This record gives C-alpha cells, structure tokens and sequence, in this order.
C-alpha cells in the first residue's frame, strides 16, 4: 500500500527556519523520482522541487531558488526540505509526491487535484 | 480445394480489402495535429483564426490536415496522451502573460518532451498574448525568476519598430526558457519550433506549413537513408 | 572461329552470368525476408524492381549469347531469332531505366515532401523498355546459316541506329542522374544551416560512387561499339575487340552491391545471413 | 421492408430476344449475389444463371449457356437478364433471389413474386432425387421427407452443403433449413433437419393447415445447382 | 554483338 | 475536528485488517507447490498473421465459437476475422477514430467500441438489411471508454475514467447500476465465470471486487505500487491476476483476501499491457512494453517461454474458449496466433 | 470540509463493511488452485501440445 507520512512545520516567524520529513513506505524508495508540492489557501496545487533517484539532478521553482534544499536518504526511505530565511508569502500545506511510474525521468499528473500517490500535507503558518 | 461457398468468401473478403486500400489511400494523405495548452491559453482566438474532442480541418496548397483538441476529459493526462503517439506535431499554446501560470506551462512542456511515447513529436510552440506581456511590463516576472535580471538580449534578435526592448527582453527570455529544455535531451531525434502570435495575426497557418514540410522532410531524409 | 578465343568469351559470358545471377538472387532473397517480417520502405520496393529487371537481364541476354557462341552457329527458326533479340535488348534497357526511376524517387521525395501528399514510374519505365526494343525485329532480317549474320535495312541503319541507341541508354540516363543528386545536394545544404530554430558527406560519397561506376561501366562497351560501326575499316576483328563487344552488362554485377552498401537495412538484414 | 419486384415477361415468338429486369428496393443490393430460377408450367425448380457481388464471376446453366446474358447495375439497384433466340422449353416463370456468402451467412434467403414468360408453340451433375411425390396427412401428428443425393455431399472442411424450400400454393419458395441444421430466421421451430452423406431427412412435428405445400431440396456443392422433384403435402 | 552483326572473330 | 477522529478511525481500521489477513497467512504458495514437476519449455510459434489495419491496435476479443474475432485500431476501423481462413468477415467504419476497446458479444449478435469520445456504441450484425448499423449508442460517462464487456444481449458493463463503473440496459439506454469507489482512472475489468461478480484495475495500485446485484464493493485488494492495466479471473473464479506498470504481475485471492505470488525478474524493467491465462490456469501470458510476451508457471513463478515476434509494443492479447490458440495485438497494426 | 468529512465519513463505513467477512486459511487456497491446475491438466492444449492432425492452425 502507497502510503506517504508527512512531519514537521508549523508556526515559525518571518525570517525564521524550518525542516520538512516526508517517510515513505510501500513501495521500493530508490525507483522513484520525488517532488515537493504546496497549496497556499484560496489558490491551486503549485510545484515547488524535484529530486531524481540518485540525487544528481535537482530543480527549483523560481520563487524560493537559493533559500529552500531538497534532499532524500535512500538508506532509510526519507525525503527532506530544508527551508530557511522565510516569507510571509510561504505559507501553505506541502506535500510530498512521487511521480507515477518508475525508471523514468518525467512525471507527469503530481500537480493534480486529485493525485493517488501524494501524501496528506503539513501546515506551516508564517 | 475449395468448395463454392468458400471461393465467395474470398471474394468477399478482396472487396473489402479492395475498400481499405480505398481508404488508406485517403488515410495516408492527412496530416492530424494535436492541440494542446493550459486554461488559460487563448486557444479559441487561434483556432477561429484559423463533446469528448472537438475536431477542425483545413487545407493550404492542397494539403489536409486536422486539428484535435481533447477538452472533455479530467485533468490527468498520463494515460490518454498516449494516444496520440503518430501524429505529426504537436502545438503548443501558452499564454505569456495569482499562481504562478508559466511554471506548470514549462513543467508540462517537460514532461511532454521526455516521454517514452511521445520521444519522436516534434513541438510547435506559440507563445500568445505578447500585448498583455507588453502593458504589464511596461509598468513581476523577475520576482517568479530570479535569474532574469542576469540576461541580456541575443544578438540575432528581431526586434519590431515600435517595441519597447523590456518587452523583447522578456520575450526572448522566455524562449530561452523553453529552448534550455528543448534541447537538454534532443539527441536529433524530434525538435521544437518557437514563434510569437498575438490576438491579431492571420498567417499563423502558414508558420504551421512551414514546419510540417520541415518535419517530412527529416523523417525521409531518415527514412531512405541518407542521414 | 579461332576455338581459343571462343573457348575464352564463353568463359566470360559464363562468369558474368553466374555473378549476376547469383548477387540479384541473393539481395532478393534478403529483401523478401525483410518485407515479410513488417512494413517495406518505398526504397526497399525499388530496390528489389531494380534487382528483379537485373535478373530479367542475365537470364534474357547473357544466356542466349552465351548458348550462340557455344554453338558458334544458330540451329534455330528465324522467328526465334527476332523474339531473341527483342529479349536481350528489353532488359539492356531496363536496368538503367531502373536506376533512373529509383533517383526520380529519391529527388522526389527530399525536394518536394509534400507532393507525395497533395508503383507508376517503374511500371512506366518498364514500358518504354519495351516499346524501345521494336525496331530490333525489322533489323535482325532473314539468316543468310548464322542467325541473322550480315541483318540491316539501309546504308545508315549501321550508322546512326548505333549512336541513337549510345545516346539513349548511355547519356541521358547519366545526365538524369547527376542533375537530380547535385539538386538534392543543393537542397539539403541550403535546409542544413538554418536548423530547427553531416548528411552531406554521404550523399556527396553516394553522387560520386555511383556517376563513376556508371561511366566506367558503359565506357568501353559502347566506345568500341562506335568505333566498329560509326568507323569502316574497324580496327579489330582481333583478340582485344572480342571481349570488349561482350561485356554490355558489366554494370549489371555492380549496382546491386551499392544500393545495398549505401543502405544499412538491407545491410544488416544480408549481413544476417551471412553466418547460415 | 427488404422488396424484390420484377418484370417484363409477356407474350414472344419463338427465336426472338427479351430482357427481364428485377428492381430492389430495402436492402444493400450491392453486397449480394443474385440468382435466376425458373419455374416451368407443371415441375420442379431448375437453376439458371448466377452474378457474384462486383461483377467478379458468372456461371450458366448448360441448357442456357451462349444464349442468355446476366449483368446487373449497382448504382439504381437493378437485375437484368438477357435472353436470345427463345425456345418452346423456356415457357416458365422467372423468379429473383438475392444471397449473401460469408462464414455464417444464409444464402438463398429471399425469393421475388415471378414473371410469366410464355412462347408460341412452333453429364457430371449432381442428381438429387426425391421419391415421394405425394403424401396424405391430417392436422396434428409428424411427418418425414426423405431426399438423396448421388454424390457426398459431406465437404472436408466439415458441412454438409444441402438446402430446403417450401412453396406454399401461389407463393414463391421460402427457405427452412440451411448446411442440413440450420433453422431459417422467423421460421417455426417445430422444423428440424437431419441426414448424413447421401441420405436426408426433414421432420415436421405438429402439422397445421399452413405447412400444405412442395418441397424442394437443393444441394450447394458444386456449380451448377441442382434441385429435387419435389414433394407434395396433401391435407387429407 | 548484342545489336550489331558480331565480329566473328 | 472530526477530520482527525475519523483519519484515526481509518488508519486504526486498516491496521486491524492487516492484522487480520498476516494472522490468516502461514505458507506461501511457492512452499505448498515446490515438489510439483515443472511445465518444460514451452515453444510456441506463429500461425497465422492477419493483415489489414492501417494504424495501431488497442483491442481485442474472441469470440465464443473460438473461431471469430473482433480488433479495434486508431484508423477508425472494426474488422471481424475468420481466424481458420484469415479472412475479413465485416470492416465496420466508426465515427470518432479515438477507439480504446472492443468487445464482441457472447451470443455473437452485436459488437461494441468506445474511447476518447466518452460513448459506446453497440453495432447489429444480424439486420435483414444485409448491412452492419447502430443500434445504441451509451451516454453519460464524463471520461474516456477503456473497457467494455457483455453480459447477455441486454446487459453490458463499462469502466471509464471517471473513476467509476456503469451497469447498462440496451433496450432503455440508462445506467441501471453505478459503482463508486476508485480514485484514479479506471483501465480494465473482468467479468466472472458465474456472472455474479467482477473485478476492476484502477490508477491507484488498487483492484476492488464487485457484485452486479447491489452494487457494493466487497473487498480491495492492495499490493501493487504502480497504475494497474489489465486483470483476469483464474477459470474457476476464485483468483485473478494484474499486470500493473511496476514491471510485475500478481496473483490475488479472493477467500483469503491477500497476496499470493509476485511474478518478476531483475532485468524485466518495461511495464505490463494485458495478462490472460490458459485453459487450465497452469499458464499465465503477458504482454509487456519491451516488445516481447513473456509466458509464466502460474503455480511456480518461473518463467516458461517467450513469444518474439512483434516490432512494437504489445497492446492485447486473449486467449480462446477451448485453448487451441492465443492472439496477440500490438501498435505495428499486425495480429498473430500462436499456437 | 463539507465534502472531505463526507469522502472520510464514506470510507469509514466501507471500512466497517469490508473488515467483517470471513477469510479462510491460505494454505486452503493454495492446495484448492493447486488441485484444480491438476484436475484439468489433459484438457490444455497449450500446456501439451496436440497432435498435428486435430490442429486447426496446421496448413500453415
């Protein structure tokens, strides 16, 4: 069973830091390319990041490139964000999701409104 | 041998083979395009330029084409898109003008290219509404990119009289944009044509002749061994 | 009827029938095996057309040259005589006239890719094989022993028969040839530096190979086919001249290694067999 | 409603020449093979001539062969026959059938009214034979039909190439049975077929007033197309 | 030889 | 903040129903079967080839004679072969091109297709006209067609990408029954031995069994990590199997409600596009992505054999009533029988 | 919410529903396959291949 199990975020003040864990299970961690992704309230599903298998290829959306650091540990099943120096603008539910099929290098349906393999969402307020 | 009934049977059966060479004939000489873009596009404005799916044909100098545009269906695409492995191009519209539009536009451009059923289309790119980038600029885009501050305009640049160059600058920087991915992964195989429209624009027909006589001509260049 | 230079030309015919025969077969063969395991390339039919009229051209000419030249006399009817001729002539003509439906299709197809969208040139071709071949059966008149030895019917029916036959099957068709691959070139360099916003070299390496081989395959032949009509007091009646009138079909040995050469389906595909 | 009419029989001498046309109206003409079947004044069925679909085979019958002329036209939906140099044994009405040949289909399904023709007075075939001519029956019980063939007609492929008919008095013949088993569409079920190699059987079970007529059996496997005497039902 | 009388040599 | 009790109500729920089916499991298949004799190697080779079709195949069907199919392609074709002869019975023209399936009926009186424009259309092939027409045409579904099936002349079941599945009457043309319960696109379904029950394979790595009666779902079936395209039934109707895109395939049962045998490879990378199984259910077929169509020992998971003769990627495959033969499908628009 | 308390209601009960039937041993199932595969082993013909005379598929 794909299940996806978000921790960390809350309340933090504008400038502040914070660490986002998102530990999967279910499904073999290492085939899979995983994304980031937010919904501010009142406003759609937006991309945020993206990390291949390894780790050699890592994107950025434009508005947070040079603050946020995605990362994974294949050891233990563990995908990570690390954002720091925050905005006001920032606030919203971030989930982890990984993209459909695996040994491929896009993914097409992650930004949907209705994605099966997704997780729950964590709230960070700033 | 046979008996008598069987020998009507195969005649039956070369009639109807004798049909579908009929239609092949017909088959062969279309060309299917495949429309797609975001919501918020302007693909109306293009189409009247020029249920489930909604279908429209033309021709120019006697060659057929149509023209799909699959708008009935939700929001995933992964399992329907692969449908349309064997068309000849797809045209892809964005709208150059709340969320940020242009990212989505690029990331589904992305996964378009990189797909394992779709690693041959060759794209014909329109980037649309270049007025609405042109007032608005003239008063965010450096906000949602970072890097645009950093670029300076290509010297084979086109510019148009009376167009201010903070506009060319943001347009050809969002070519740029599409062209970086473009060609990270081309390896020859299929390419992507860039063009501007705007609201007002009546030859963009032609610019997708033009490309499809490029693309024919690059399969049987392929085709007969030549290259 | 010097019985060593006979005894050699029937060597030679022999040699040039048996490569021939066996070169078409075997890229037929190979073609057929790639054709019924999926979808045959436009180039594949015509490919296999050329070779297909190469093979009409051993078995229809080579053969029944040889068979005369063994037998040093006709034993034959005289009607044979003309049907003989007729056949050995038809496929003369439809091996170049193969070539040069085979570059039309290329020229076709690169300089005007959407005309094919807006099996009649080799059928047509084939035809004008044909139809070329008649003036052959008024020619070859009565046998006066050996078959039709001494045929003609007017003073410049040796005179200018010969060069209209040199003319039409030896310089237009390489003139055709060169015309279509230098536009092909010119299109494709003129395309090359745009880009979308190599391939040169081969088809630079293709023109070259197959002009060269064309003309030096139909050079001697036909030169000397001149020399012993357009020229009285012939040269030679000697040993050189007596093997140079008979190699009308050197080129038929040839053409089928560089279409598939060139090619890399077809290539693989006999490469294949190669080990079987 | 699928619709054969016909016409142009008549009145003719003997030697001259007519054409009998055959106008189809509520089908797809031009998918179906046609037939020509006559009806002498006092006999049985005899086949006559035969237009697959497209034009792309013709057969004859011996009798007829270099004197008449089958052509059909798609594009109006018409059946021509052209008939030379008459005869006293062509007196007979023509009828029109319609056939359809694919892996399941029933030939010889549709039948048309007949035109009467009448003239002044001036070796391989398969011969199928049927007995019986006559049989008296009442309302209620069963009845069998036996026919039989000189030839097998058991093909390698597996059927067995017989066909049955039923003409009722002043109607055309109608279709029952089909490959020996096989019940006609809006046909009584109480019909059944039977038989194997040379020997056949239909059974009727529960006779009624409406089964009073003449049945014909025909074999299918080889051109040309030979009917039987024919049998007659007599209602007590 | 193939459309001429050939020399026979 | 009933959000939070009824999520610990469903993760308490799920928790007690793994509890539930690893307490019902001691043995695995493999350990029960590993004294039975292997199958050999099984060579198989084509037959026949039948030729025709202009663009590539998504679909297709036997019928119940085992002698008459059915193939659907993208060119807007619907050709009917006699697979003994290789002859085309009936070439039906449709009129949207974007077909995605094809069934043909077990009576043998009608066909059915649909696709991209959210439509099956039920086509007569017995008319006294002499033609091939129209007779419904299904609407109401608000996603693409991608499975099709019948259950007599008047009842057929489709699964579309909506994310449900509809229960039709041909006579009125209304949905009689709608089942709910998926949440991505729907791919395949199959339909049971008895007719009481049936299975669908969604986009959610999930398969749910259904009962024609009520309309309710009994149970679901988890165990896959990827989108699932096609499933079958075991020939008693006890177990099925899916092919999903995680390059392998699974055997499911239905009393004991759990997993039973992984069907996969280390260099089977490519995805899985249609699973079948034999007569006797000792075989299990699969066409896959890279070409090829693998054939497994149902009861052993080794592989058997392999079935290499297709140049693009294999899109169908059934197998016939009587198990004389198989048919695959695949986007080169050419069809095999192997045998 | 309205609709995401429905949807998480709606499982709860489908929850409730299927985690109520009866499972047997899966052993049981096993040996129950196993037997059928057995039982009806002579009557594949793709499992044994049949003679080249009753083969359908056998001109060519």
């Amino acid at each position: 069973q794909v299940q996806l199990q978000e921790s960390g975020g809350g309340l933090v003040q504008p400038g502040g830091s914070l660490r986002l864990s998102c530990a999967a299970s279910g499904f073999t961690f290492s085939n899979y390319k995983m994304n980031w992704v937010r919904q501010a309230p009142g406003k759609g599903l937006e991309w945020v990041s993206d990390i291949s298998q390894s780790g050699a290829s890592i994107s950025y959306t434009g508005s947070v490139k040079g603050r946020f650091t995605i990362s994974r540990d294949n050891a233990k099943n563990t995908l990570y964000l690390q954002m720091n120096s925050l905005k006001p603008e920032d606030t919203a539910v971030y989930y982890c999701a990984r993209c459909p099929a695996p040994f491929t290098r896009d993914c097409f349906d992650v930004t949907s409104t209705t994605y099966a393999y997704r997780g729950q969402g964590t709230q960070v307020t700033v | 041998t046979l008996s008598a009934e069987d020998k009507a049977a195969v005649e039956r059966s070369k009639m109807i083979e004798k049909q579908l060479q009929k239609d092949k004939q017909v088959y062969r000489a279309t060309h299917r395009l495949l429309l797609l873009g975001a919501g918020e596009s302007g693909k109306s404005t293009i189409v009247k330029q020029m249920s489930g799916i909604f279908e429209t044909k033309f021709q120019v100098d006697k060659v057929n084409f149509h023209m799909f545009d699959v708008g009935g269906q939700r929001d995933e695409r992964r399992k329907w898109i692969q449908c349309f492995n064997d068309v000849t191009a797809i045209i892809f519209v964005v709208a150059s003008s709340q969320t940020n539009r242009l990212q989505e536009a690029l990331n589904l451009f992305k996964s378009i290219w990189n797909n394992r059923w779709l690693r041959t289309i060759s794209v014909i790119l329109f980037l649309n509404k270049q007025d609405l980038l042109a007032e608005k600029v003239l008063a965010k885009i450096e906000d949602y990119f970072p890097e645009f501050a950093r670029y300076t305009t290509p010297e084979d640049a086109t510019p148009e009289p009376g167009e201010d160059p903070r506009v060319t600058r943001a347009k050809y920087f969002i070519r740029d944009e599409f062209l970086r991915i473009s060609t990270a992964s081309g390896d020859g195989r299929h390419y992507c044509y860039p063009h501007f429209t705007c609201a007002v624009d009546t030859e963009n027909i032609r610019r997708v002749f033009n490309d499809c006589r490029d693309i024919i001509q690059r399969m049987h260049l392929r085709q007969y061994e030549l290259l | 009827r010097d019985p060593l230079l006979a005894r050699a030309e029937l060597a030679l015919l022999s040699i040039v029938f048996v490569a021939v025969a066996l070169s078409n077969g075997l890229v037929l063969a190979a073609l057929a095996r790639r054709g019924r395991r999926g979808h045959w390339a436009p180039i594949h039919v015509f490919i296999g057309h050329l070779c297909l009229a190469d093979l009409a051209v051993a078995l229809f000419q080579v053969l029944p040259q040889l068979a005369w030249k063994a037998t040093d006399r006709f034993r034959g009817p005289d009607a044979l005589c003309r049907a003989v001729k007729y056949l050995q002539m038809v496929g003369m003509y439809a091996s170049s006239y193969m070539i040069l439906a085979m570059t039309l299709d290329r020229h076709r197809a690169i300089c005007r890719p959407m005309l094919a969208y807006r099996n009649r040139p080799v059928l047509v071709a084939w035809a004008f094989s044909l139809l070329l071949s008649l003036p052959q059966l008024f020619i070859f008149a009565q046998r006066n022993v050996t078959d039709c030895w001494a045929c003609f019917a007017e003073p410049w029916g040796r005179r200018t028969y010969v060069t209209w036959i040199a003319l039409m099957v030896f310089v237009a068709p390489t003139l055709g040839i060169a015309a279509c691959q230098v536009l092909i070139f010119r299109e494709i360099h003129a395309s090359l530096v745009p880009g979308p916003s190599a391939a040169v070299a081969k088809t630079v390496r293709m023109t070259l190979v197959i002009v060269v081989v064309y003309v030096l395959c139909w050079a001697p032949f036909f030169l000397v086919q001149l020399w012993a009509a357009w020229d009285p007091e012939a040269p030679l009646e000697g040993a050189p001249f007596v093997l140079l009138m008979l190699l009308a079909s050197l080129n038929s040995c040839t053409n089928p290694w560089i279409y598939a050469s060139f090619s890399s389906s077809v290539s693989s595909e006999l490469r294949s067999l190669l080990c079987c | 409603d699928v619709q054969l009419v016909e016409s142009g029989g008549g009145l003719v001498q003997p030697g001259g020449s007519r054409k009998l046309s055959c106008s189809a109206s509520g089908f797809a003409f031009s998918s179906f093979g046609m037939h020509w079947v006559r009806q002498a004044p006092e006999k049985g069925l005899e086949w006559v001539a035969y237009i697959s679909s497209g034009s792309g085979t013709i057969y004859y019958a011996d009798t007829v062969k270099g004197r008449f002329t089958i052509s059909r036209d798609d594009p109006k939906n018409t059946l021509f026959l052209q008939m030379t140099s008459l005869r006293s044994e062509d007196t007979a009405m023509y009828y029109c059938v319609r056939s359809i040949y694919y892996y399941g289909s029933s030939p010889f399904d549709f039948w048309g009214q007949g035109t009467t023709l009448t003239v002044s007075s001036g070796g391989s075939d398969i011969v199928m034979t049927q007995a019986t001519s006559s049989v008296p029956v009442t309302p209620g019980l069963s009845v069998s039909i036996s026919c039989r063939s000189s030839k097998s007609l058991l093909h390698s492929n597996g059927n067995t190439y017989l066909y049955w008919f039923l003409q009722r008095p002043g109607q055309s013949p109608q279709l029952l049975i089909y490959r020996m088993s096989n019940l006609a569409s809006g046909v009584p079920d109480r019909f059944s077929g039977s038989g194997s190699g040379t020997a056949f059987t239909l059974t009727i079970s529960r006779l009624e007033a409406e089964d009073v007529g003449v049945y014909y059996c025909m074999q299918h496997l080889e051109y040309p197309l030979t009917f039987g005497a024919g049998t007659k039902l007599e209602l007590k | 030889c193939y459309f001429q009388n050939c020399p026979r040599g | 903040s009933e959000l939070d009790q009824l999520r610990q109500e469903a993760e308490q729920l799920k928790n007690q129903i793994r509890d539930a089916r690893k307490a019902c499991a001691d043995a695995t298949l493999s350990q029960i079967t590993n004294n039975i004799d292997p199958v050999g190697r099984i060579q198989m080779r084509t037959r026949r080839t039948l030729r025709g079709h202009l663009a590539k195949i998504y679909a297709m069907h036997w019928g119940t004679d085992s002698r008459l199919l059915v193939s659907a392609s993208q060119d807007g074709k619907l050709i009917i072969w006699d697979s003994y002869t290789t002859n085309k019975v009936h070439a039906i023209p449709l009129r949207s091109s974007w077909v995605m399936t094809c069934a043909y009926a077990p009576s043998g009186n009608y066909v059915a297709c649909g696709g991209l424009d959210n439509i099956c259309s039920i086509y007569n092939l017995k008319t006294r006209e002499g033609n091939v027409r129209v007779s419904r045409e299904l609407a109401g579904h608000t996603g693409y067609l991608s499975c099709c099936r019948f259950l007599d002349d008047n009842q057929i079941v489709t699964s579309s990408g909506d994310t449900t599945c509809a229960l039709w009457d041909i006579e009125t043309g209304q949905q009689t029954t709608t089942f709910t319960g998926h949440t991505g696109d729907v791919m395949s379904l199959s339909l049971a031995p008895d007719t009481r029950l049936f299975v669908s394979g969604a986009c959610d790595a999930s398969a749910k069994l259904w009962d024609v009666r009520e309309g309710m779902c009994r149970q679901t079936f988890t165990g896959h990590e990827s989108d699932i395209n096609a499933i079958c039934f075991f020939p008693n109707g006890n177990a099925f199997a899916t092919g999903s895109d995680d390059a392998t395939c699974r055997l499911f049962d239905l009393r004991a409600d759990q997993e039973l045998m992984t069907y996969s490879h280390d260099n089977i990378i490519c995805g899985i596009t249609s699973v079948s199984f034999s007569k006797s259910g000792r075989l299990l077929l699969a066409g896959y992505d890279d070409f090829n169509c693998n054939v497994w020992d149902a009861l052993k998971a080794d592989r058997a054999g392999v079935l290499a003769g297709h140049d693009n990627r294999v899109s169908c495959l059934g197998v016939t009533d009587d198990g004389m033969a198989v048919a695959t499908g695949s986007w080169d628009s050419f069809l095999k029988i192997w045998n | 919410n309205t609709a995401s308390i429905a949807q998480a209601r709606k499982l709860v009960e489908q929850l409730k529903m299927e985690a109520n039937i009866d499972r047997i041993k899966v052993s049981k199932a096993a040996a129950d396959l196993m037997a059928y595969c057995e039982a009806h082993a002579k009557e594949d013909p793709l499992l044994t291949p049949v003679p080249a005379s009753e083969n359908p598929f056998r001109e060519k």
